[PDB]
């Protein structure tokens, strides 16, 4: 950076990714190299960016705002700085997560089955009772697992050696949170 | 990219950047010191007892004067700009600041920051409509049922969230320097998890311009040191929040006029979206819902008609989904959508519905026919009596023509 | 080596040495002679007659001042030091020697030696708090009703033994120098053969502190020769006996604040070894006895605890040996000693109960398992109808699972 | 010892054993030899060590306080001195034992067997009515003793030349006090 003279014109993005009682927020330097950063002062708050003020390293790209309250709409503020000053702000929005989604932890999927279709192939279905990312897994029935991600409520496994009883399980992630592993079942493969 | 669509081309909900509106603006003021050199003196306390300091406000030197300008100027700590109000400003008299938008702005918030000590009696009043009327918007007091005649306080239901509160937050004398006030705007109100439904709320958010009035300030004697300083100081005034485009556009431009109106992009009009953009009048227009975004559609005329009108008996007839239909279908094609040929024309089939000549001239015979209207497909015409053919102008097998225009065949 | 263990690493009793607390301290004194230098008076018997010889006080001159160091020093016969109160302190004037001892000794006996003849009258105090209140050890007199109020010789009974008696003894004018007065604060006590097993005794012999008051003369006329002949004069001050450990420590020595304690060794503690030090609270204190020494135990933890109280419903039901309890156990163990795993987990077996890792996490299944608790050692959980395996993840041979979390498991 | 300028430090050691009417005292010179030692002043009495005083030779360690009174708690001091003085007195403190250990002389042991085990080994028991080191010996039923010591109430003596009758007698000791040797019991040894 060439010169201090004047303060740092603003941050070039900013993004904020609200969790239940936190948030987390990302950004970057102005588009302007030659005026030297010497670090921004964030600043945050319920409906506006006033209640607390932060101030941080000039690599720094990251922060999170880590004591705050559910179901709440905070503003935040973000400034470059250096010895002539501060420089504008850029500013954004977000309301934190409710304390219901943290209330009852996530829990798995039940009523699952696995039915052999094929020496290659197990259809694998369950259900849930909340009216979505469910995570199967596969293992034999030592050896070690196999993951699959699904949108759905059914998968189908492929690949697998003939003959064989396995073993799959399901969990489940709602607004990225997850369950634990769903009860197992097993089911044999059909010989080719 | 844009943020109004999706990973791929699907309409959805945008929202434009959160901003400080007042950043650029200029902000009308009442008074300012300096105009003649006039002076000022800021108090200061250094243990418990209290030390005047002096100083001349000129609106000339620009290192005493204090313009408004310096209002909504870039906020630097380090070095810092403040408008200044003369003085003897005191009780009844007001100060006024006053700001336009020239854009509806759903306003989140509104800051004021003091270089002087805060002003014990304020209010903030908005315009809705480009500043022909006010409503208020918030009221500081420590009397608010003497000065603002309003009880303070009031609890705030369901059946008035729209109602302006009158609180003693944020009047003290300390910070003799440097003290805020921020007014929320959806602060209490009862429906304001639900900002996204209720209409009320978003309403109560949206303004043009902004106006804040100091009207008391704080005692500390009627001696022209005394009076020299009593004023308002403020470095810097914000009014936060974002552009209102209903959902349907993620910017506010300049356009022809040098306006700032939404740039719309959801087939939608107007500077806040608040319409359907022409020939897209299939269905009426939405807010953007974060589970349904609502873009206008293009109804279709099948290149035949120029113009588009809704219709809401036809919508709450074809199942809630269309719609709206054509005006007046050129090239001889009837409505709703132009999708056929008019009565007293045919298909030419050689082209689809949507082509220019896909309207077939349909002649029927002046004596032969019965009428003037093919079939619209396979050619014919309303044949008379004891005639033939696709026209109607020769007598069928075992036919002849006879003098009667009215009954042109006869048998034999 | 320590001899409060024996031949092989056995607790025994032990007891400091008996020694003469008063050696090395510091007395303070109500007068002493040669403030300004003055002139005192020794008599004198050569044969039947009585001869003068008079002499210069003098604090400044170091042969001829008696400070008060003089009491408590080196005690050489052939050179003799006396400290030596200024003349005519005869009654109603009182000389008073005042002594801290510091730390609580048992006191055996309290010795004084006079280069003046004795005193017709003194008394012996005792502090048992570090100087804030005193009792009376022992009084002489010619007439104890008149200057103490005490009947003379009073018998001592089972029901006082703590009385302080007031006698003639040691009170004759003879010898006119060097003669002593010695308390024996166990002489005529009923019980002082069973002092071991006697608190009232053994309280009654502790002290903190040590006041003499010389309170009568003997007389020996007004002239001011005869006044400047009356004084007292002590050679050497002594009290003898032991340091107060409970039989806990053989000796007493200075701590971080340069107080005197016991040197405590029966994983006993504070100053008299009257108390268990901490972790030790499995059984109640008591005092060392010749047949039973009695230490503190360390209760039982298995690393899991670092802190211990003492339960005496506990100690009463176990059979009056045992005991303490554990506190809060880390490392999820569960009290008494933490010796196994709290309810939720269960046991490695693959280390002993006392190591870090030998509470091992129990975890059953949400859905499969009835109950959040594992068999302590096999690793079962609480499975519900027709689920089965260590947590409950499965179905046994013959079930199917269902969309019932509640019935997760079903026959066919 | 080099010189005699001051007076002797405190004796380093001080040690007593009381008796029933009698104290036997011992003790150490001081660390210092630098400094002449040309005597011992004790000085002895009950409750107090001023009762009575002797003076002793630069060579005595040892001092017997001899006549005394029984269950009287005295206390001794002990001081070297020299042609300067006295020095500082060391003190112990001990309470001489009752007239009621030497009242009644102690008695033998009784209710005596030796019963033989092996030819060379006799197993010996006795009894008491006392409610303590017991000397055992055996000797040929002209030829003399062999003697042993016991903290119980049974002994066993072994390495005894087979089929030849012994004689076996025990005595008592208490408080360092001792009874005379009781009665005898004749047992033969086992043919090997
Ligand atoms: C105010 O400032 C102008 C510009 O510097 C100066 O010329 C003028 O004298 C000032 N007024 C007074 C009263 O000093
Ligand atoms: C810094 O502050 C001064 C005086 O307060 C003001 O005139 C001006 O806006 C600022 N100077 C610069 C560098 O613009
Ligand atoms: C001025 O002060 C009056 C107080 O009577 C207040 O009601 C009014 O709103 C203030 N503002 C204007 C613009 O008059
Ligand atoms: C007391 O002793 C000091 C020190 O030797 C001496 O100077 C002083 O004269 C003495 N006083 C009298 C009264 O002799
Ligand atoms: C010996 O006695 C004198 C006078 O009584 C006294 O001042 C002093 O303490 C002693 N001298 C020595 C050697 O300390
Ligand atoms: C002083 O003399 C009085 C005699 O009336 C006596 O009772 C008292 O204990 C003596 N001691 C003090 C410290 O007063
Ligand atoms: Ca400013
Ligand atoms: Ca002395």
């Amino acid at each position: 950076g060439a010169d201090e003279s004047q303060v740092p014109d603003q941050p070039s993005s900013l993004h904020v990714r609200p969790q239940t009682n936190c948030i987390i927020m990302s950004w970057t330097p102005p588009l302007n190299p030659n005026i030297v950063v010497r670090g921004y002062i964030i600043g945050y708050g319920v409906g506006s960016p006033y209640a607390e003020t932060v101030r941080v390293d000039s690599k720094q790209r990251y922060y999170s705002i880590e004591r705050l309250e559910s179901s709440s709409h905070y503003v935040i503020s973000l400034k470059a700085f250096n010895n002539a000053g501060e420089g504008v702000p850029l500013y954004e929005s977000a309301t934190t997560r409710s304390i219901t989604d943290v209330s009852t932890p996530m829990l798995p999927p039940v009523g699952v089955q696995a039915v052999a279709l094929t020496h290659e192939a197990v259809r694998v279905s369950w259900a849930d009772n909340s009216v979505r990312l469910y995570t199967v897994r596969w293992r034999t029935s030592s050896a070690k697992y196999k993951s699959e991600d699904t949108t759905s409520l059914s998968y189908t496994a492929t690949g697998l050696k003939p003959n064989t009883m396995y073993e799959f399980s399901v969990m489940v992630t709602k607004n990225r949170r997850s369950s634990t592993w769903s009860m197992t079942a097993h089911a044999t493969t059909y010989e080719a | 990219p844009d943020p109004c669509y999706d990973e791929h081309g699907l309409p959805r909900r945008c929202i434009p950047d959160f901003v400080n509106s007042a950043f650029g603006k200029e902000v009308k003021v009442s008074s300012t010191c300096g105009k003649p050199p006039s002076r000022y003196c800021v108090v200061t306390e250094k243990g418990e007892e209290q030390v005047r300091s002096c100083h001349l406000c000129n609106a000339s030197d620009p290192k005493r004067a204090h313009p408004p300008s310096f209002l909504t100027d870039l906020n630097n700590p380090h070095n810092l700009t403040c408008w200044q109000s003369d003085s003897y400003v005191q009780y009844p008299h007001n100060v006024t600041l006053t700001l336009s938008l020239g854009k509806k702005f759903e306003v989140t918030y509104v800051s004021l920051q003091f270089c002087s000590p805060r002003p014990e009696s304020m209010a903030i009043y908005k315009s809705m409509d480009y500043g022909k009327t006010w409503v208020p918007f918030q009221f500081y007091s420590t009397q608010c049922r003497k000065m603002y005649n309003k009880p303070s306080r009031a609890a705030i239901t369901k059946q008035n969230e729209q109602e302006a509160i009158c609180t003693d937050s944020h009047t003290d004398v300390r910070p003799l320097s440097g003290g805020l006030i921020a007014f929320s705007t959806l602060d209490g109100r009862p429906t304001a998890h639900d900002f996204d439904n209720s209409p009320v709320l978003q309403d109560w958010v949206t303004a043009t311009d902004i106006k804040v009035t100091f009207s008391r300030l704080h005692t500390f004697d009627d001696s022209e040191l005394a009076r020299d300083s009593y004023f308002y100081a403020v470095s810097d005034l914000q009014v936060g929040g974002r552009c209102k485009c209903n959902g349907h556009a993620s910017r506010c431009v300049r356009d022809r006029d040098d306006n700032l109106v939404c740039d719309c992009k959801h087939n939608t009009a107007g500077p806040e979206c608040d319409r359907c953009k022409p020939f897209h009048y299939d269905r009426p227009w939405q807010r953007a819902t974060a589970r349904e975004a609502n873009e206008c559609v293009a109804c279709n005329c099948n290149l035949h008609a120029r113009r588009c009108r809704f219709n809401m008996e036809l919508y709450k007839l074809s199942g809630r989904k269309s719609g709206g239909v054509c005006l007046n279908c050129r090239h001889n094609t009837a409505g709703r959508h132009c999708h056929y040929c008019k009565e007293g024309f045919y298909r030419d089939l050689s082209k689809p519905i949507s082509h220019r000549k896909a309207c077939k001239e349909c002649d029927c015979h002046p004596v032969g026919a019965a009428g003037q209207t093919c079939n619209q497909t396979t050619g014919q015409c309303p044949c008379k009596d004891g005639v033939t053919g696709i026209t109607c102008n020769r007598c069928a097998k075992g036919y002849q023509q006879s003098r009667s225009p009215i009954a042109p065949c006869i048998k034999i």
